[PDB]
């Protein structure tokens, strides 16, 4: 994807993610964790649903047309009409080829996105007080339990409550 | 620990599909749908449309009146089934142009007529043939009336019939004898003529003697012409010998019907769309069964199977 | 302060629409633009385009020389109006009616020039009670009804094209009521009719028999065309019921047409006709009718389309 | 939408700026301010003026074309000139329904491309000297007066200048 | 130093070109690709498809078998080129509907032609005209058999012929239209012919009428041609009382790739899977803007000359 | 592009690199060099490769047909025949025109998205020990030669090794 997470940054999938689309795993004081971010869900799910009935009306109504096999040889109106067929058959295949081919792509690139959104919505909260790792994770410099985790799924982290924790866990370090 | 790690990710599936973009040939995502319907039903589903069987009888038979298709004589449909197995077992015919009424009588849906009081003055009527044969005896098509010679006279017919209804459909013919012996025998004048007629248009037949190949044991040949009376309009009829008369009208619908050639046979079930390969599921919008179609149907296309992603790329472990 | 705030940020309006993406079925943008004009002037605009109002007139009868359309004798057109009030006043049928209609429309004109040819033996400028010009008995002012002179009926006469552009011939046979009406008109009991050229030939045989009165009549004339080539040569063979041609058609390559309507023409400027009158020519697409003429956008079936000129559209709260 | 800038990060528009599509507002010493950035609205407009003429030719000329009205029944012929037309119709409308879609597509996408590469280009040039606040909005540590802001939005900062000032601020907490 | 600088970039060319994208009129990439084949190969060539050049002669003229078409009675193509300059040198003709007959014979792929015996009896064959020269002599189509009165009868022909083989057979057939009323009495009897052409489940009949036409090639009367398609189990039937014009045999109808094609353009020893009345183009291209017209694997004509599509990313040089 | 990479915070493509598509520059401890990234190049030509196949099923077979040239005029039935084939013409000459802005605007979207790619990744590894010039260039603090650099092009490099090294360089300053 143009993005780079899915089959990017981030390495690969979870199987036993069943609850949605896009989450979280974790490892704190707790334990390790998953968790499903229904947000994220959501707005890929919405796109893709009734992706098709955005470009092409609802299957049309025709009765009475034009002969299209033939018993008898006839020369010109059976060419015409032989033609004419041809004709709107191979545009239509032309349509059917493009159109698959557009939405999958727009389906394989807003998939991608949603999940680059989550990881940076995430990046934004966590300020100064995390380290991406490039894995699609974060190393968060504090003692974050389930109660703070969960705060930062909902977005209701405040960062200032725990950065002069995490300036003194970083800033350990020097030569 | 002092410290916490929380990592973002996404879904994956066991077993994934292929689909195209415009990026790659092939890449896997975690679910996918065709968009090519492939496979019918199998047999024609007689509900949601009107569908009549037309069995061992042609539209035009049925609506000419040949003998073997009495029983479609009240008939209307939706959709006319034409059987390859089918056969003519009336007098031996052409009609110049019967594709296109075909098509006319095919777009009005019935084939329901409607007789009306033609005087024929001088003339005998109710010409039967060894060709045409009504279950035992010599009989012809029930709408059409065969007009001979009366004792040793054929009057120049000279008859007429008013449109006062707010599109009358004429069928009426020519009878091509075999011989001049037989020309004469039949129809006293030794050179027949039809001619029929309105305020906006007129077409003239004359008949054609000669040998033609025996059918049912006969060498001679009607031909079928059709004409159409509007509304306020009049028809008239002048003719010297030959002529194949109408027995009334059929009216002309607008309507949504037509005809189609199969063979699959006619099922209890529920369809919206058929084809020659009998009816076809709906929800999809391209489809490869067949171009003959008739009713709600996807649009036919060339390729058999189209693949539209429904879900992100499906990255398995490792 | 010490520090300092920068934000970065977007406008909005308050005169939201709604457009469709592949994403959303409805989503709202800051400005949008119609895309299908459906609506029509409701008149013909009488500029850009050469406009002839048929009136009481088909273009056929125009160019066949009904009396009653005398006036358009010498016009030309980029598109011709007919009206379905249109009568016929002069009673005929064209085989391929459809056909000569279409190519008399597209050549653009139903000027005529005459030829002298001559018809040795017979009596001219045949008239009808059916066909009146005024206040007497007339017919057709480009054909030639030819009848018996004295007590027969000889016809054996040519005409050649030594122009540089093809001839359209407009003639016809004559169909009698009786078998007494023939022979009285033209001696012979059966008549014909040979047209042809060097490389086509056409041949027709008049039909007797009682048709319906139309105007008094129940006889009946059947029209049919030949279009000689440059080099060729047109000739014309009878022993009776010609209706003879009097000259020739000129054939145009243009860009004329005829139409059915009976919207009104106006004073007015537009570059795309239709039955409803001229419509704007701004937009792609289009929704008022499949029949157009002149430099049209695209007939569609949605009467709307709305193609974003803006961001999405994010107000408050 | 894909870049989540738009309706995204951003929490909504500003109503109140009228000079241009994209900019700026700002708090600092001497009180808060707003100016459009004219590049980033050029940028947009300059790709969706003529947007259609990129794909759909300038309306052409057609004159005698073929009949669509009937008021006989014929048969063969009509059956034939209705298909046609009918054929005709039906593929325009796709193509139109088709291209609405796409290009609408790629208009919210570019407008949104927009907005975060104005956010990115501002971000680049803060350097330490500044924190993502989440929220679109940057927390600048120094004292930067409107010639300074004019300095960010004009591509003329020089961070080096501040840097040791942003630092002590910057670094003042930790507990 | 103490320290490094690590930068990312891309490359360029110095020949850029320009494209168009949905957000850009022109814009400079790296490299693209011509989609629109604009040139033809001006000739027209016989590798791939098999090629016959009608010369002189018009595919109808080559199949009715006019003297100077001779050399094409054991013909067959997958293309048969037309020329202007082609000329008819037989008796003057028309054909009701000659567009349909030289399309179905033009699918046929052939003009190969199966001779059958028919018994024309009481009648004068082989009938010759100074309008249709073989070599030297009076002569007539090949494929026709002009008949006339023998001593100063004309019975009514009554002729039969059954279609016992798996495939259609095309049957081509005339009638005489004399000058006047006394030349149709003097090679035929009756005042008035007529020719009834049936089989069992179709029929034609034709009236032959006389009148004096223009002089072509010396001759004021003409001929016309129509066809009938026998089936397998049908039976060709004609009657006659005068001005029938014959067949002598049938000609076997193919459902195949042949066609027909007008152009004045040369036929060289060359490859190429597509033909335009221009001459051979190329299939590497999507779409073509040469001709409407083509026969072959043939790229979609289009209205456009010229069309780009780019093959790198944008091309950003040194300012 | 969407993403402004190319023409945007990379000034100019490098004309001499003849050696791929993406790549890296860098002055060190052991002079200058130049190296050409050949995943994000492969990655650009992958997709480039074989674009239009995609679409457009390779040319096909045609034989007779119906007649387009006419010598004689004729009406109704030549008006079809004219008519059928300016329809089909005028409809493939817009999925051509469709085609060509379509694909070419992928091109430029997704050859802009791997240089971003490519950055991004290159960032990611370097974490707290590197610094976004804005230039599309890295401000590494530390010594790093030629087999240190290497290691960022491999994406062996780990920061943890430098990180001491990197912090002192860092913060010498303060006013
Ligand atoms: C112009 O030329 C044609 C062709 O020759 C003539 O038409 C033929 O006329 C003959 C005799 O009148 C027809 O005779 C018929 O053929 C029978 C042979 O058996 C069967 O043939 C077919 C095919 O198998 C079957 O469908 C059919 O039912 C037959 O059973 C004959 O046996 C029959 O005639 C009579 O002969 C027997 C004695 O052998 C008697 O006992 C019977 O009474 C029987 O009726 C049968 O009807 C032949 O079919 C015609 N051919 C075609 C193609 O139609 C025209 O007569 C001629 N016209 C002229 C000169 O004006
Ligand atoms: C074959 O059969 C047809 C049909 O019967 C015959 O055609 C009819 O012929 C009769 C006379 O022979 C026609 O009747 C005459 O025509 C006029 C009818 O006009 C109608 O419309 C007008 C509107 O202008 C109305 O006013 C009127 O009521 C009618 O509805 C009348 O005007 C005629 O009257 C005149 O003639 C009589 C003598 O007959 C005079 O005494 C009067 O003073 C007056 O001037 C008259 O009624 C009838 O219209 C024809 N119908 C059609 C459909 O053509 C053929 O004659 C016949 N052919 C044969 C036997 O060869
Ligand atoms: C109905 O009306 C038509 C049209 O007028 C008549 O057809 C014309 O008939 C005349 C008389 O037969 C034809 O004239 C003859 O043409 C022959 C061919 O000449 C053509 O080619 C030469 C070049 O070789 C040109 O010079 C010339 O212009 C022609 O194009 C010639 O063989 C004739 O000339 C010879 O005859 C005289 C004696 O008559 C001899 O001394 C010489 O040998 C001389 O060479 C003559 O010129 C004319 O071509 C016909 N025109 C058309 C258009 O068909 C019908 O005859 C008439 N039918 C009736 C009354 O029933
Ligand atoms: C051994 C033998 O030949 N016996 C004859 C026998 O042929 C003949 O039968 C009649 O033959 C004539 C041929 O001129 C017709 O084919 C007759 O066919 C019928 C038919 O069945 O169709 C009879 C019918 O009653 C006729 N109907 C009318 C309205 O006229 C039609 C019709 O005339 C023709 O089809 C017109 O083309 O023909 C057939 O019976 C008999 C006749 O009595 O005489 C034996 O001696
Ligand atoms: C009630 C009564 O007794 N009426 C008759 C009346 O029929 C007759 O009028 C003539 O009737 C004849 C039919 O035999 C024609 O209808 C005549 O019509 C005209 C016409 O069309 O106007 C006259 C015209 O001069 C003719 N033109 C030519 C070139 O011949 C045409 C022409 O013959 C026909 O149209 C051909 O179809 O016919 C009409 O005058 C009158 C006069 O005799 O006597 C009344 O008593
Ligand atoms: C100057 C002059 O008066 N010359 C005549 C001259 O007319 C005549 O030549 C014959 O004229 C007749 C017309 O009545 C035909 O045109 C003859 O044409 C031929 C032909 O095609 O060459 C002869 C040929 O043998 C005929 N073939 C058959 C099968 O009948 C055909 C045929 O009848 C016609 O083509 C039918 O339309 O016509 C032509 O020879 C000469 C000699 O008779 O006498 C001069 O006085
Ligand atoms: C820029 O790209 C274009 C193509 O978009 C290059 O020109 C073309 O290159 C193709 C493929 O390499 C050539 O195709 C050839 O096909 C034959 C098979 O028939 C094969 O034998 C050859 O080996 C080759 O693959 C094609 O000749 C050529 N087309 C034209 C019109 O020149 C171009 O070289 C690229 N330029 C750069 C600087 O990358
Ligand atoms: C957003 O909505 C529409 C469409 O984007 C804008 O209105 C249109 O803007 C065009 C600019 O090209 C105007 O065209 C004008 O044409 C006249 C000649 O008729 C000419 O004198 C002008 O110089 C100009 O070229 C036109 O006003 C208008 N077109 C329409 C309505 O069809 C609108 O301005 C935009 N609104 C906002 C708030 O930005
Ligand atoms: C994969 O996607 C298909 C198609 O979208 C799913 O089947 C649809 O499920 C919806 C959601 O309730 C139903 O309303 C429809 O009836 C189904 N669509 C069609 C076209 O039949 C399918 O369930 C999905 N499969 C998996 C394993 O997730
Ligand atoms: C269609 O025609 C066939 C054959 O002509 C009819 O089948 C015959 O029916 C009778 C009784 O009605 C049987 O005695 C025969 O054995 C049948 N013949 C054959 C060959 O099967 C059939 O009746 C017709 N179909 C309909 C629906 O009427
Ligand atoms: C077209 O025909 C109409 C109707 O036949 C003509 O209008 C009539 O004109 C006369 C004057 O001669 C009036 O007395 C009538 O009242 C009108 N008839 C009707 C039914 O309204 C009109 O003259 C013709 N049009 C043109 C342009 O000449
Ligand atoms: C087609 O016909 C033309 C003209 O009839 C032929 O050209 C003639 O060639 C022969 C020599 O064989 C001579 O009679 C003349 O010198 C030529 N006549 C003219 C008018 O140029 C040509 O040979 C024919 N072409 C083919 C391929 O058979
Ligand atoms: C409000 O909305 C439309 C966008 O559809 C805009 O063009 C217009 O200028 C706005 N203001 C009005 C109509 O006063
Ligand atoms: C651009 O220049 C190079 C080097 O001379 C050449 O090989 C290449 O084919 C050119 N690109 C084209 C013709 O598209």
């Amino acid at each position: 994807g143009i993005f780079g997470a899915i089959a990017g940054f981030i390495e690969n999938g979870w199987e036993g993610m069943v609850d949605g689309w896009y989450g979280f795993r974790y490892q704190n004081s707790e334990g390790t964790g998953q968790a499903a971010d229904l947000k994220s869900t959501q707005a890929a799910i919405d796109q893709i649903n009734g992706k098709l009935n955005r470009v092409i009306e609802r299957t049309n109504e025709k009765f009475h047309q034009i002969e299209k096999e033939f018993s008898e040889v006839e020369g010109r109106i059976q060419d015409l009409e032989k033609y004419v067929e041809d004709t709107k058959i191979d545009l239509w295949s032309y349509n059917a080829e493009l159109l698959v081919a557009l939405e999958n792509q727009h389906t394989i690139d807003l998939t991608d996105a949603e999940m680059n959104k989550l990881f940076e919505k995430t990046r934004r909260q966590l300020r100064e007080n995390a380290e991406d790792m490039g894995d699609g994770c974060f190393k968060i410099y504090h003692k974050c339990d389930n109660a703070c985790i969960e705060s930062i799924r909902t977005g209701t982290y405040d960062h200032y409550i725990y950065r002069d924790e995490a300036l003194n866990n970083r800033f350990q370090s020097g030569r | 620990n002092n410290t916490a790690t929380l990592c973002l990710g996404h879904h994956a599936v066991a077993n994934g599909t292929l689909v195209k973009t415009m990026s790659d040939d092939q890449i896997e995502v975690t679910n996918a749908t065709e968009l090519v319907q492939s496979i019918s039903m199998g047999k024609i589903c007689n509900k949601s449309y009107r569908i009549l069987d037309g069995r061992n009888c042609t539209l035009i038979d049925a609506m000419l009146g040949d003998p073997h298709c009495d029983a479609f004589q009240y008939e209307s449909w939706d959709l006319f089934i034409e059987r390859s197995n089918a056969f003519s077992n009336c007098y031996p015919y052409d009609i110049p142009d019967y594709a296109s009424l075909r098509s006319i009588v095919a777009s009005s849906g019935t084939v329901e007529f409607t007789a009306e009081g033609f005087t024929w003055t001088g003339v005998t009527q109710n010409g039967r043939s060894g060709a045409c044969k009504r279950g035992s005896a010599d009989s012809f098509f029930s709408r059409l009336n065969w007009l001979t010679k009366s004792g040793s006279s054929y009057p120049t017919l000279n008859v007429t019939m008013p449109n006062n209804k707010n599109d009358k459909l004429y069928i009426w013919g020519i009878h091509h004898p075999s011989s001049n012996q037989e020309q004469t025998k039949l129809y006293i004048q030794e050179s027949g003529r039809v001619t029929v007629s309105t305020k906006r248009s007129q077409q003239t037949i004359i008949p054609n003697i000669g040998s033609r190949p025996l059918v049912r044991g006969q060498s001679g040949r009607i031909s079928i012409y059709w004409t159409i009376v509007k509304p306020g309009d009049i028809l008239m009829i002048n003719s010297n010998g030959n002529l194949v008369a109408p027995r009334g009208y059929f009216k002309l619908n607008t309507g949504k019907s037509s005809v189609m050639r199969s063979d699959v046979p006619i099922d209890i079930c529920v369809s919206e769309c058929i084809t020659p390969n009998g009816s076809i599921s709906n929800d999809k919008p391209f489809q490869n069964v067949n171009k003959v179609t008739y009713g709600k149907c996807p649009k036919y296309i060339r390729q058999n199977t189209l693949k539209l992603a429904t879900g992100m790329r499906n990255v398995p472990e490792k």
